């Protein structure tokens, strides 16, 4: 088929005529990157000497392309390792979950690891984990950062978000009730703070309905 | 710069050229100055061998 | 460890800061009776926050403090000659060069370009803008 | 110092050039490692092959090379976009980036050269010594609810006050400085106090 | 050793039973010149900074 | 034969590294884009329309994913609207009257204020109207009571 | 063996200049020496 530009909406520049939301919704959407990758490595004897006799005369010469190319590799390790680093430790201030009570109506049970199993695996988590399926001298070298502590450190930036706000990023994780942080993000949007507060119950439904939806939708194996 | 990028039209910039300058036109032979004769009599004239 | 068995190094029940990695969480480092010192991951200073209906939390001072970040923003020029580098010194110059030299000529265009890309590295970082200015008194 | 960062992009390049020419040492399989020998012993017919082996061994040495130097300038050149990023906003002017301008809320950046590297001096925002207090949603005065205008509501015991989040500053409860939007039932959480007029 | 480039003086000294000298191998930068004993140095024809 | 069989298993192992350290160069601009996505989004709020999710950026929560970073980008999205009338300024005693906030909008007769992304109108009160100017040098003005408290 | 260093084009003195500059920018004039005058 020929190339779908968008669906066509007419629209009207017209002077002295303007247009303003009366309703709103608020959805919630998946945005996916892929933010590390498998660390290879090489050993080169097991590589080009393999089982050969003269294993000696054959490393002197020619092992110092493989010698190259395990440093190039190592360095992508690290690469790797640092990648990992840098997106889950922006902040090295380690939390406990905050106790699961009164979040404004935003039922937070989907999303936070919770204490009834002692990993720190959400449930999303787990549907996430459970539905990718994984897959002569080359080894593949375990990542320096474990499932576990990114599931610790992914729960410390949603404990710090939920209930700090964003002063966790200064240092000093002051505490914010959940509401009160939702309506300072609403007032970076340019809508006042009594829109959230006048429909609290709605914009707590509404984000309850998309969780289930996303839940539903993140559940049916394609 | 037409040599090294084998074209007859380059754009501006840099470009480090290779060494087609200059082709020598002299030979010199230094040997150490010793010139007696080997014994190749000695051995492919030996007569017990 | 997950990675494998680590055999020369002690482990130790405390957790400090990782500096050179191990591969399976683990961490390795020179510390104190001196030797080397395996541990595990440091997640980082514990702190309890209690999220707390109706409470608010506000600061009495703040400080001011100007930190140390450092990037490497260029890297050291290189640039290859062919000739020297495939042909030498040595004879038939002309005929080992018009067969393989252009495969060095290659490389360094390559070079050549890197060479550009560094010095638009640090003209774009430090030249934004143009305009010079005197040091005030 | 923590200066390491910049030493290791000299180290590396020195590195590169020295495994380099310990490249070009080996001999890659001919019968010499030099090209004056196999020149001076053997006849281009059977001096090609080893010519061949040599320059072949020798090119993808620096094929090697170039390929490690020039993917590590392209690293150098995603962290040169980064710190000229650096140059755009903390310079420029200030930025709201969370830890990507400094630890805390930015204030400026002083730019200082180094050698193939650029050193900042961060200074930021850090605040300290918390204290615990008691807020609410809004007020209701005369059946009206009344939102912050700016900063929190902030009470300590009795008196209600407004105040930023990010210093203790109070303020009395005053209509310059108080929004009004509506009633006051459809919020939770509402206290009710004397809001003062000038 | 036949090949292609430009002689000067070198102050290095050899051992008794060392005739050649490459300070990096494929470069062949040290040889003694037989008549005189004069050590020198070998250094391509021209340099490469053009 | 050994140099042979060495230099191509070589040829082949240049050729994967290659392909190895280039697609993790990719997945490093991946990183650093979600790295962005983590230093804005959910260590803040981002103004950028469209970067940090389709709408107006909320807050973002972050869940670990299998070499990857699946993230939850809840956003802003308005609908239901409705024609109304809008004229840049308001004119009232000779001089030209500005929106403090909002947009000037009416519907019928009675003109109001009111913000641009929620229909909240507010009646025109002089405490949220800006003055500045007189009534002749702007074009397209309508002219009403401003109140005063 | 025919490995060149080219030196950079921006030296240091200047570099140590348009720092300078950069920072009598920032210190007296404030942000407007990006925009205008
Ligand atoms: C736009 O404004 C001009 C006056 O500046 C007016 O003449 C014109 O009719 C207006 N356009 C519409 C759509 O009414
Ligand atoms: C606004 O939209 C919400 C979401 O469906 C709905 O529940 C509510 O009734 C709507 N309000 C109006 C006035 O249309
Ligand atoms: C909402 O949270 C409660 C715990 O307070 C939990 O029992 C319930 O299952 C959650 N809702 C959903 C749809 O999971
Ligand atoms: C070597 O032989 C040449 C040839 O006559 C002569 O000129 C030179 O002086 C000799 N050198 C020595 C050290 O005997
Ligand atoms: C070996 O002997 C023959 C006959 O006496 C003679 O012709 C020949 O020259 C000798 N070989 C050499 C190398 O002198
Ligand atoms: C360290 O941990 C092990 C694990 O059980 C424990 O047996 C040991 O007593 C601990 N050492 C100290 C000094 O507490
Ligand atoms: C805040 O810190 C400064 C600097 O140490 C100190 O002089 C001042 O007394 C502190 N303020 C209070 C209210 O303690
Ligand atoms: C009061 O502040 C302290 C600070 O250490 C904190 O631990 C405590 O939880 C706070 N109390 C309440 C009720 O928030
Ligand atoms: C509130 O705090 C201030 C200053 O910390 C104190 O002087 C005052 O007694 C407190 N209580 C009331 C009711 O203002
Ligand atoms: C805070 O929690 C208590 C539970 O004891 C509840 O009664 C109160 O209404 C809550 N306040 C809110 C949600 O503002
Ligand atoms: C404040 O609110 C409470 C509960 O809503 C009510 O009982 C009380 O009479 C109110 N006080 C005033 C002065 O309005
Ligand atoms: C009124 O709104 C509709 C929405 O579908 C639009 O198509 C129409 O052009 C609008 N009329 C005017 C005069 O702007
Ligand atoms: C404007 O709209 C409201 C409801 O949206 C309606 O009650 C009113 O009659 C309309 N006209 C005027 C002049 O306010
Ligand atoms: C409003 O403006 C029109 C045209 O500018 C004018 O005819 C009319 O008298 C004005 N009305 C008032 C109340 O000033």
């Amino acid at each position: 088929y020929t190339m779908s530009l968008g669906a066509e909406n007419s629209v009207a520049y017209s002077n002295n005529s303007i247009a303003i939301p009366t309703n709103f919704t608020i959805s919630v959407t998946t945005e996916i990157l892929p933010v590390s990758m498998t660390k290879t490595s090489v050993d080169c004897t097991m590589y080009i000497c393999g089982d050969s006799t003269e294993c000696s005369n054959l490393l002197l010469q020619y092992g110092s392309f493989c010698t190259q190319l395990n440093r190039a590799l190592t360095g992508i390790a690290v690469e790797q390792d640092k990648n990992t680093q840098e997106v889950f430790a922006q902040v090295k201030q380690i939390y406990k979950t905050p106790p699961i009570k009164d979040f404004g109506g935003f039922n937070f049970s989907q999303i936070l690891p919770d204490p009834s199993k002692p990993s720190k695996r959400s449930f999303i988590e787990d549907l996430l984990f459970n539905k990718v399926t994984l897959a002569n001298g080359l080894t593949v070298l375990p990542p320096l950062l474990t499932d576990e502590m990114i599931a610790q450190y992914t729960s410390a930036l949603l404990a710090g978000t939920i209930t700090s706000g964003w002063t966790f990023g200064a240092g000093a994780a002051l505490q914010i009730p959940f509401a009160m942080q939702m309506a300072y993000r609403f007032n970076g949007i340019g809508v006042t703070q009594n829109v959230l507060y006048e429909n609290q119950k709605l914009i707590a439904n509404q984000f309850n309905s998309a969780i289930g939806k996303i839940q539903d939708s993140l559940s049916s194996t394609a | 710069t037409k040599c090294t990028l084998k074209s007859f039209t380059v754009e501006k910039g840099i470009y480090q050229t290779s060494n087609f300058r200059v082709q020598p036109t002299e030979s010199i032979v230094r040997f150490p100055n010793i010139t007696n004769l080997c014994p190749f009599g000695e051995v492919f004239n030996a007569t017990r061998f | 460890t997950r990675a494998g068995c680590l055999i020369g190094a002690e482990h130790v029940n405390n957790s400090y800061e990782c500096d050179i990695p191990i591969g399976a969480g683990i961490c390795a480092s020179y510390q104190t009776s001196q030797s080397i010192i395996a541990y595990t991951m440091s997640l980082g200073a514990e702190n309890s926050v209690a999220y707390s209906n109706n409470s608010i939390a506000i600061p009495t001072n703040f400080t001011i403090s100007v930190t140390t970040e450092i990037l490497p923003v260029s890297m050291t020029k290189t640039s290859v000659d062919c000739t020297m580098y495939i042909c030498g010194d040595s004879t038939e110059c002309s005929n080992l060069l018009l067969q393989y030299g252009s495969f060095c000529t290659q490389l360094n265009r390559a070079l050549t370009g890197i060479a550009v890309e560094q010095d638009k590295n640090t003209q774009e970082v430090f030249a934004q803008v143009k305009q010079i200015y005197k040091t005030p008194p | 110092s923590a200066l390491g960062k910049l030493q290791d992009v000299v180290n590396q390049n020195a590195q590169a050039l020295n495994t380099l020419v310990k490249q070009l040492s080996s001999n890659f399989g001919a019968i010499s490692s030099v090209l004056n020998d196999i020149l001076s012993r053997l006849d281009p017919p059977e001096a090609e092959v080893q010519i061949d082996r040599l320059i072949t061994g020798r090119l993808q040495s620096l094929q090697t090379y170039v390929t490690q130097q020039l993917i590590r300038a392209a690293e150098i050149r995603a962290s040169a976009n980064l710190a000229a990023t650096k140059m755009s906003e903390c310079v420029l002017g200030q930025s709201k980036r969370v830890d990507f301008c400094g630890k805390g809320y930015h204030l400026m950046s002083f730019p200082q050269s180094a050698p193939h590297g650029v050193v900042f001096l961060h200074v930021t925002y850090v605040p300290a010594q918390e204290k615990n207090f008691t807020t609410a949603p809004a007020i209701c005065h005369d059946g009206k609810a009344h939102f912050p205008r700016e900063g929190v509501f902030v009470s300590n015991g009795t008196h209600w006050f407004v105040t930023q989040r990010n210093f203790y500053e109070p303020q009395i409860i005053t209509t310059d400085n108080t929004f009004v939007s509506g009633n006051c039932d459809v919020v939770i959480g509402i206290v009710n106090n004397t809001v003062y007029d000038p | 050793l036949t090949g292609t480039g430009v002689l000067t003086e070198s102050n290095k000294k050899f051992l008794p039973f060392q005739q050649f000298g490459r300070d990096i191998a494929d470069t062949t930068d040290a040889v003694r010149d037989p008549q005189t004993l004069e050590i020198l140095d070998i250094t391509p024809c021209s340099f490469g900074g053009v």
